[PDB]
């Protein structure tokens, strides 16, 4: 069996009666359960047969629909309430998933501010040089950040890290550290960081010189 | 000739915990009990623990015995040996041999084993962390970039919590070297670079580690 | 609360083996068909193994099927997944999911799940060594020196099998950065240092990384 | 609970010669022991599956005897194949010991090592790291001992080393150990020194060089 879900991203408020439809690519009678799940938390069960309440889950959850379509209805929205969400198809001996649908507080879009900072020569004289390049304060989260060293494309050799949604302004913040031996770092003379985000019109580029 | 088939053993960290397990070939194992050994860097051979025939008794060395688990799977045919918080002396080469015999009794010896797979229980336990400046180059900002820690978490503050507006602490990442990294910011007034001193806490409870960097203008 | 608690996460490299296992408290899990569940890079769940009670059944996903093993062993509590041949696309936090209900039924959702473990599958397959000159200070020593590869082994020459004679090439170190080490000598006659050109012919059998290095006195 | 004190813990022969080695039960047991060979990083081979109980398809050239406490193997007349360890094992029927092996090894003199050092060369430091190798080139028997020293300061911590087992033509141990330093650590001392202790040499064994020089 397959399964899609959608929205892949839902954004609303504080207090929305918003849905989260699963469509199945064959019939599955009611044999479907919704999942809620935290950022680096295991997943919580919700609603299983369709529209099943599990013991003890809110009452503002409720599921419903059979055979290809299914609904998870949250009405009412509470700041607990913003999260991953999984409809997941279940069998006698086995499972299948969705994709999932994110569900965050709705906002203005808001461009990152972009600032890059070389290494430091601290670090640098112990033989590793880690440049950082901060998005700042952006809404919605898809920001793509490209690497390059004398205008070459980087690729392999940066790892990121997001924040969730901040409680006062609902933005998020995207850090990237390119990683280079002294060895590497010294070859190359600009280290520029491209952004590129709903907010900007054109990518916006952060460079610094080596040195 | 038949054969067995160890798997999962690699580097690994003290206190840290790890899991074997042996396959086989040509034979199934639901017959036999089935043992763990092991040898050492200094050359010996030590028996580590047993899984009797139906699952029965379990057995260990008095070294793993409590730490270690020994369990089973008669239908596919494998064994496993789970290591919890690993001492740097389980240290070795780990292979998986059959108590056996042509005809069977309540009493034989290990007449086949397999090549045995390496595990290395690396020394160090905690690693504390390195902390290095991201100095501010309207608005401006500047961090910490917190390095090659294990294992989590560590926590950070600015100014002894004084300053909190503003602050951005990220996830760590988990590095191809196996220790973690993470960068705290903070945007403040460009006004502030030149009075406002800068000082983020680094605090890594398990290494005991505190790092009190001041950030400022290169 | 019901006790799960996963073990056994950590790096990996890409073809490489691993095995998972998750012990649990507060139940025992004979009565429970059990699961693995993993949350791969886009942020989605994917189910990945189920077997039944008393072992009766073991199903996987089609990217998992033939690769992986889930097993059992209920006399202890404890459930196990092994994983040979990982490739890049198994990079998740992977759980230990209970299948459940306040009152259990014939098909049933995942109740209970532990806090999960990490697996990180690193692309680096076959990585290739550095390879450096041990130069000649009656009787002199050179040699080549190799750092930094995995999987075994680097194999060594010296000038293509003209040199045999005092050629020692030693076993291999496992260093704390997971990969290995080693380093290939000869012995020779002091005068010849000045008229013979020693070189060493060297290969990754691995990743077929063919390399040589001309050794002379610095 | 049994231990076994297997005798010796290193037996030197060459081909052809007749051995015995001996493993006494620190309390009785009925004859229950069994005897292996294990060639370097391999599995055991069971070779005699209770005392004087030789396994089939092993060769004839094997026996050994046992008494209730005290008990024996024996090699009839050695072949290059049979230069390996070999270990004891008392077998109970959920559990099991083993004697610290009787490492089987060809005999000669004593011989004291060559030792030399080598510098990290500068394609190699120019990266970032500093592998600086001491070379013990041939010497018998197999027990040495090296230590680093940098800049006359003891070193702890920061070495690997490896032995070669038995050389074809002379029979000698070789060990070679690597002392690795960052590139940063390397530049900060001169001298890189190795000492080295032998069952040949009379006094320790240093070599030792100044970095850049
Ligand atoms: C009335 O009488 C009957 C007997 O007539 C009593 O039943 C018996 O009760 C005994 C005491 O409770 C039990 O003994 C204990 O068993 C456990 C587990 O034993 C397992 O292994 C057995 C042997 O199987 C071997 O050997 C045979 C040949 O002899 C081979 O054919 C076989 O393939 C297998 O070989 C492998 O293992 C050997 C080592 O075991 C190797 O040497 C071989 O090379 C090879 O690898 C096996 O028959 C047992 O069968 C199961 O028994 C379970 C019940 O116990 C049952 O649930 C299951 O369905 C099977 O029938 C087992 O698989 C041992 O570990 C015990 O050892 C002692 O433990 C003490 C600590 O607890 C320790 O102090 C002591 O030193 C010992 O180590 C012990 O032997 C019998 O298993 C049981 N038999 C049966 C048929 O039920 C009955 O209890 C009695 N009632 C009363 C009220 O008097
Ligand atoms: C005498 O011999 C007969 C026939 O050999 C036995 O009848 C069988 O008994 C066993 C055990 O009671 C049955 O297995 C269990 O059946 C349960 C219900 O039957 C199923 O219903 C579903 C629909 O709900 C159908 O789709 C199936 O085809 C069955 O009809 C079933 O719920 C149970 O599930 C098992 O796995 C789940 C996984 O979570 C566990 O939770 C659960 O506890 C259980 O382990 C089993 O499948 C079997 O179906 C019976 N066969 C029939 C119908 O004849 C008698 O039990 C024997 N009696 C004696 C004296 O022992
Ligand atoms: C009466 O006693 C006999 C033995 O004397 C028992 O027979 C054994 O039964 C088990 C369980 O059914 C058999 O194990 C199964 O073996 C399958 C493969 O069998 C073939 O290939 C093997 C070598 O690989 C040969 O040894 C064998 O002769 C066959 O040619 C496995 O694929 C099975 O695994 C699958 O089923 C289990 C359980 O459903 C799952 O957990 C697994 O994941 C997998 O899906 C299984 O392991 C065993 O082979 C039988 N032995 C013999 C000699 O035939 C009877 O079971 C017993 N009677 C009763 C009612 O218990």
């Amino acid at each position: 069996v397959v399964m899609t879900q959608s929205p892949s991203t839902l954004s609303a408020s504080v207090g929305d009666t918003i849905t989260i439809t699963c469509r199945a690519s064959q019939s599955i009678e009611t044999w479907l359960a919704w999942y809620q799940q935290k950022p680096g938390k295991a997943p919580k069960l919700l609603i299983y047969k369709a529209s099943t309440l599990k013991t003890g889950v809110p009452s503002r959850f409720s599921g419903s629909g059979s055979g290809t379509e299914f609904t998870l209805t949250i009405s009412g929205l509470q700041f607990d309430d913003f999260a991953t969400y999984h409809c997941q198809h279940y069998a006698g001996y086995s499972a299948t998933f969705g994709q999932g649908t994110r569900v965050e507080i709705k906002r203005t879009v808001a461009a990152p501010s972009v600032f890059i900072f070389p290494p430091s020569d601290e670090q640098l004289k112990s033989g590793t040089a880690s440049v950082v390049c901060l998005l700042n304060n952006f809404y919605p989260r898809e920001a793509k950040v490209q690497w390059k060293v004398d205008n070459a494309l980087q690729s392999g050799n940066s790892q990121e890290s997001v924040t969730e949604q901040d409680s006062k302004d609902s933005t998020y913040s995207l850090s990237s550290t390119l990683t280079l031996s002294k060895a590497d770092y010294e070859k190359h003379k600009v280290y520029a960081c491209e952004v590129t985000h709903q907010g900007l019109s054109s990518p916006v580029t952060k460079s610094f010189n080596r040195g | 000739e038949v054969q067995l088939v160890e798997s999962g053993g690699g580097l690994v960290k003290a206190g840290g915990s790890l899991i074997l397990s042996c396959g086989v070939s040509n034979f199934r194992i639901s017959a036999h009990t089935m043992n763990w050994v092991r040898r050492v860097p200094g050359g010996g051979l030590e028996w580590v623990a047993s899984i009797s025939t139906s699952s029965t008794y379990r057995d260990y060395a008095d070294a793993v015995k409590g730490r270690f688990t020994v369990s089973r799977d008669d239908l596919e045919d494998f064994v496993y040996l789970q290591m919890h918080k690993m001492r740097v002396e389980d240290t070795a080469i780990y292979y998986c041999a059959r108590k056996g015999s042509d005809r069977l009794s309540d009493n034989d010896p290990f007449d086949a084993w397999g090549p045995g797979t390496v595990v290395t229980v690396s020394p160090a336990s905690t690693k504390g962390p390195s902390v290095f400046p991201l100095a501010p180059s309207g608005t401006a900002a500047l961090g910490c970039l917190v390095k090659d820690y294990f294992p989590e978490p560590v926590t950070v503050s600015w100014n002894s919590g004084a300053l909190t507006s503003g602050v951005h602490t990220f996830p760590a990442v988990l590095q191809s070297s196996g220790l973690y990294s993470l960068s705290s910011v903070v945007t403040v007034p460009s006004s502030s670079l030149g009075t406002q001193t800068y000082i983020c806490n680094v605090n890594h409870k398990p290494s005991n580690t505190k790092v009190d960097k001041k950030v400022e203008p290169k």
